[PDB]
């Protein structure tokens, strides 16, 4: 098993697909043996040479482990680096690459746990996938929004609102100042609220808010459907009614469906918001699963204009590096290797446009200076509770959030340390914004 | 005590009864002429028995009233074509259909 | 948080969706609090009442925890039973039910681990989904195969075979005696072997083997594609060339795509083989993930004629109950609650047809009497290594497997203890089968 | 009310639609008043002249009662004859004519009961409807069957048979000698037996029986569906698989759906069998309802090749005239008025082809000479019990029925009184047919 | 016959379909025998066991009579309660359920009369059908109408009006104050007035009235057609021209056609008005037929936003309970059993939206307080004569009806006994409405 | 090397589909290369066009099999509407009829040109009948000559 599928001397080609696996092996088993096992089961799946094996170029069509590294702070795990020829995969199929990498290796019985930490997509394979339909800069040009992060909100409760009541929440949220509102990952078409009525009333509310404000408005209309036919029908109806953006659940809905929807969005000029539902069943366990940075690479390969990445402020100061690293993976054109931030491979994206970063979950006006300092202008900040829980209503909460955002952006532009002076900046802004003042009073 | 059904090829109307003799054939022809239908004679290969169009024996006997000549023409068709299935028909002009149609010899 | 979303007194309705979560909470946190937390985050996601909450029937549209049980042998975990109204979900959407159940609860920070053990699908929601396109009995009627388990084989190596060489492996495998051959989960359309050439040469080989044997033959042609359009095109081409069965990866491909393909298969009379790739990243960890029994319920709801369930013999005698329980979940019409087998809820399926059980992975002629005794006639036994590793070739290996299968089936029919007398039965069969004899000699 | 909508002097035009209503009025109300009431409520529905009435030609656009006759033997009822201009109805819409005639008049409170006895369809309106797709003579030409009534059978039980078992009943029934088998009015697509599997296995059985017998075979495949889209899909699948005939429930399915299916059948060359399910809730009551002769006219206007008309022998000798009258209405080109047979109007059909008469229900070999003498050659005799209850099987029962049919037809052709000599003829036939002999022994 | 298909001990399952039949048997026949006869002929249709019967599970696939009750006040009739497994019917096919229930049992010769009184649809079967396209609340949200019953009018005469003249009646009716106008059940496309011209001129009139009034307007455009293709074409043209509501005749048109049209309406966001033409030939006879409550259940299962239910005031005070019971069946989510109101089974509807109740026929301004008190806000009141017979014109009549409606609604809201004080309330309203005053003067 | 032989099936009225086919079959099996539908026969109540096409194709195939020579029938596709004409021509192609017939004057020059283009596209031979030509070309002092009509027809297609 050993000499056949792991080559210490092998130098990986620039077109090779590289994968890093954190192997937590059963005690006593050999590290090189386990590395070759992941390489084989992810490429060929067997060691016993059969007569059909001799009909192929065995030296070429196989994955090889070329480097084994210790895991800092974990003596029970080691890092296995495996190189895959670009010929092993369908061109432009995140589904096929993902299947080839994770089909059977996680069921290996000789390891206690297996984590896929990072995957290197070569520029040759990157150039084949469609990628994000529009990208950050094209979306900014279309929406006529520059110089500040975008604001979003999740309409709550997740259950019970009729089409008109959901629309009359969306309308106040948008007219208050948020650039976007968000359909929940649960809302596609329920008996209490059908999808067509959702789309119609949401479009009515968005148009009314845009007319009454003077700013481009949008709603991530959920098109996740039981069937691709239903999903395409819902997206086509959204385009027909004029919705500028839709939303898909790319994990639960599926990578094939997400890629098809992204291609349709690129074809039809409709922005695509991506929600990361279920990601926790996969990326939470530290010893078994596939990392959210790999999921982020897969999503940006498949196609999407927005992507949930976490609030960053929700973790301690010493646990932010991996989140920042996958943020850079999502947004930047070239991300150098960084072991501190969890970037195991140099990742060259070429001309593929970046994807907006979405921060959502338990964040309000107080986290906002930190959010601005961490994310920059190329991000979307979502305020579900921080907007709907406002005592004066959705419009007042949205106005408070917008005033805080503009004040923080101007403070950053003036050269101030917005995180150090956040309270002073917010108070100075609240001297001109009663809604903002009562917002801090509520959420202090 | 139960007896099995022996499967065999069949030939539409009256094929499930014992093959007709001269008396039964004459009775059928008499019925055909009594209904005002024109008797006709057709023949075809056994393998082509399912054909919609059989070879016509001469022309349909319009206004014919003599069952003896009808049967003689049946026998002449059999003599001229001894390996062919032979069918007797009766044309119903008003309904544009056949009032009677059955085989006389089942071929060999 | 406590009194609001957990009701000990609540009696769950027959139409309610019930879910069982194994909660491994952080030490010191309250069990009822954690149960209400899973219930809330899986239904509404928040506790702070906002003004939009008062516009809805809060007593109805919420998930409630009604029972907490100790986990036998694990004092650090407890079982939380949660009831969900049928109104909370799209009718006939395994995607929507799955999203609502597992979207965010697994990212809960107050628990160390969360496992979804069982989910109760009420007959009312079951009657809405299409279910398996054909089912076990209809597939048996179509294939004219009765009284024995079906035989399959995975064509190996996973890499390198051209279309004609893959076909000339499939042809010998089928003409040897296997009812089916199997495309690998990696093979959909690669540069070394395109999908159309696969389908054409596979159909040629299948037709030749069927003509030369006198038995109906099939190949699970993989239609997993980057896009639903490509998947539908491949399935339509398979139907056009006359392939009786296709294969899909229902996890990596996606639940939406799998449901659409299952509906298409039911419409077009094409059998559907389902592969469970990636299932290990989800169901392996004992303290965090979603169970393969829940995945099996989801798959049979979505639609499929075959499903990989494990070889059963691959585990110790004391660890077979959960596998048998999910086997019964997949195949039987009504599965009573069984804590020993891991069945936490009474599961009524009504008239939905069962799904063939597929056993694959490291099994050969010796495991076969045990396989027959455990699985019964309504199963598919896959022999990749046990057929391709035969010294006399694929046809000889398939003949050996078929002879062993027929001998074991006849021995079971005669009333013998096939597991106790397996060696004697196989030797007696080998007295008339040199291929079978050399097969046992190879794999002893 | 009186002078306005009933004209004793009015002579009805040859293009007028005439309707005969048996009015059982409340005691004391005027006969002419009730006649004008049916005429008005079936044409205009009101007596109070409104300002919009003066904008129209009131003398033209109204139904008028022109004759009142006593009901023989019933002093409490009278016959009302009403004339309707052809302009009052959509051209070629049995639905519109039926609605205009029976929409509200049966809810009239001043009459105890209302029966629609006969309706006169003028040749001008007849020429507009498509009528039967093929007709008796064209169906005979297509099926190559002449000189004898056709034989059918209903496959029983109505419940439980899988696709293959239903096919293996149909196959023996057809290979025994029946020209057709019949799907039940309940069987369109049930969980125990799906419609596509029905169509496939039925076509297989029909083809096998046709090959093994040498006679054209058929099965009335039920295409009655919840939606017209589903019905058209099922009919198209039947045509694709080559089924020569399908079946529809024209009352429960609907007149619009039946007309559409009949037009499709005429377009695609597929024969149409019509079942009269529910007809009893309408035509059974002697004082309230619409007569089966009117239903027969409506059905032949809509389109259909076969139609259930009753077994005739099932009634006493003195109650057969109405059944014979509607048989003549269904089959003949011109039916003169006959009060004894219940034909109230001269009914000219022009060139519209006739519809095969179907006799079904509790009839066996003994009723057969009477059935032949009553129905003639242009009829279909259905033997559900008389074929399936045969002790030697479906094939033997079908052979018995076919032998009896041929013997009775030959006896009629020879000039014998088949009803007087039925026992002798059947015994003479049984001297050469053991299956027939045991059939009479069973059903004596 | 007795022991086989009637089980006194059988307890019906919550998924079982239950039917109640009022049997008026022939004197001397056994009650249990007749009950088993209805059960058998509605499920299997025979008692003689044939060889194909033994191939099925006879204990399961059969309808069983489990209870016999006396009919209060009728010693010659008894109530038969029959349970049907959900497996006996196509999922989501009111056509199939209706056929299975009423295909042949009404032609039973051993009973003098058979009435289908009530049918229990289990929630499991209810969840499969589409149901009403929009429902009461969604229609109210779309039309922006709350707090009062809707007003309609039937355009009369039924005959003679050209497209423009019919439009110039509709325009005055709508601009007078009615929310809707109604096409007659006779008007789909006649030589004097074609359907396309109807739709165009009606849309013009509706748009003009909406512009001149400031309230949303509609017209139930009749799409009942000879063919489903024609019906779909007419509905599509109505949507294209922008008509918000269409009308269908669900009995004469057919249940299949109505279900298809309801599904299309739900898909395309078009409201559906349902007319109950012919219902009297079925539901009038007290001893033979199918009840209008069963017809109402069937209609709401098939799909529809409005439904004619009767004027209630048209019956005596002691004969209103059955009408109120089927009103509750149409509108409410759960209707408990009520023998006084004719509700024989507990009927759980789950989340299926209600259907607007339509009262029409001989009702004017005087019946209106009683109509409001009986029907409530969730109803549509139709005034054909009460609007067109107004001496000052359609607009004045509509204004009178609207003023009376608003006055009665306000009087009910103030807590007054509107039925006791109806004359005083109407006079007080007429002190400000000359049109209303002259309306009461006309119709006193 | 020889002129082609055709025959018009008579009477113009009364023959059912099967009887017309059983005239066509004997005519073709006797030796004629073609038989001809009359200019009156497109789809009448006594004989519908689909049944015509099916039974005619059956007879033509039987005669071709029994003789060994290619056979044909000018199936009339002249229809009240161009949609009906195209449907009939498409059905003829689907059943395999090698030739169809049109009335290019009564049917119309536009319809004839469209049918000729369809025939060129679909590889179906087109027989042209000159019904009504006498109301136009007979009078020696008023009308349009049949030579001009022939030029027009060959320009249109046939």
């Amino acid at each position: 098993y050993r000499q056949t599928y792991w080559m210490p001397e092998y130098t990986p080609l620039d077109s090779d697909i590289l994968a890093c696996f954190k192997i937590t092996p059963q005690p006593g088993v050999d590290r090189e043996e386990a590395a070759a096992a992941v390489a084989a089961e992810s490429s060929t799946g067997t060691w016993t040479t059969v007569w059909t094996d001799l009909l192929t170029d065995m030296d070429y069509y196989k994955g090889r482990a070329y480097r084994i590294e210790d895991v800092p702070g974990d003596d029970a795990a080691f890092y296995a680096f495996i190189a895959y020829p670009i010929d092993l995969f369908e061109e432009g199929s995140v589904v096929n690459v993902f299947t080839s990498l994770v089909g059977n290796v996680f069921g290996f019985k000789a390891v206690r746990g297996l984590r896929l930490e990072d995957v290197r997509f070569p520029l040759a394979y990157v150039k084949t996938c469609g990628g994000p339909p529009h990208g950050i800069q094209v979306e900014r040009d279309k929406m006529n929004k520059y110089g500040r992060p975008l604001l979003g909100c999740t309409i709550k409760p997740k259950l019970g609102l009729s089409a008109k009541n959901y629309g009359r929440a969306v309308y106040e949220c948008l007219r208050g100042g948020l650039d976007f509102t968000k359909d929940d990952e649960n809302i596609n078409s329920q008996p209490f609220m059908r999808w067509r009525d959702r789309f119609l009333f949401v479009q009515d509310a968005t148009e009314t808010a845009e007319a009454q404000t003077g700013e481009r408005k949008g709603h991530y209309l959920n098109v996740t459907a039981p069937t691709p036919e239903e999903m395409y029908k819902r997206a086509e109806f959204a385009k027909e009614i004029g919705a500028p953006i839709i939303m898909h659940d790319y994990i639960t809905g599926g990578f094939t469906a997400n890629t098809g929807l992204a291609k349709w969005c690129q074809d039809n000029g409709v922005l695509l918001h991506i929600h990361r539902a279920m990601h926790a069943v996969i990326d939470r366990n530290p010893n078994h699963g596939i990392h959210f940075r790999v999921l982020t690479k897969i999503l940006r390969l498949s196609g999407g204009d927005h992507l949930h990445t976490g609030t960053v402020v929700g973790k301690l100061e010493g646990d932010r590096a991996s989140t920042l690293g996958w943020i850079d993976l999502l947004r930047e054109s070239f991300i150098p290797e960084d072991r501190s931030r969890g970037i195991f491979f140099d990742q060259d994206w070429g001309s593929m446009p970046g994807v907006f970063a979405v921060a959502s979950g338990g964040i309000h006006v107080w986290h906002m200076p930190a959010l601005v300092n961490i994310f920059g202008d190329d991000s979307v900040l979502q305020f579900g509770g921080g907007t709907l829980g406002h005592p004066w209503g959705n419009a007042a909460g949205a106005a408070a959030n917008r005033v805080a955002l503009e004040a923080c952006v101007e403070a950053r532009n003036q050269g101030r340390d917005i995180e150090k002076e956040g309270k002073e900046i917010l108070t100075a802004a609240a001297q001109h914004s009663p809604e903002l003042k009562i917002a801090m009073e509520t959420w202090k | 005590e139960m007896q099995d059904y022996k499967q065999s090829l069949k030939y539409e109307t009256f094929s499930y009864l014992p093959p007709m003799n001269a008396e039964r054939i004459r009775a059928q022809i008499k019925y055909a002429i009594a209904q005002g239908w024109s008797p006709g004679i057709e023949h075809v290969e056994v393998k082509n028995s399912m054909n919609q169009y059989w070879y016509m024996w001469k022309l349909p006997f319009f206004g014919e009233q003599n069952v003896d000549n009808v049967l003689a023409e049946i026998e002449a068709c059999r003599s001229a074509y001894p390996t062919h299935q032979v069918k007797l028909v009766a044309y119903d002009n008003y309904a544009q259909s056949l009032g009677l149609a059955f085989v006389v010899y089942r071929g060999n």
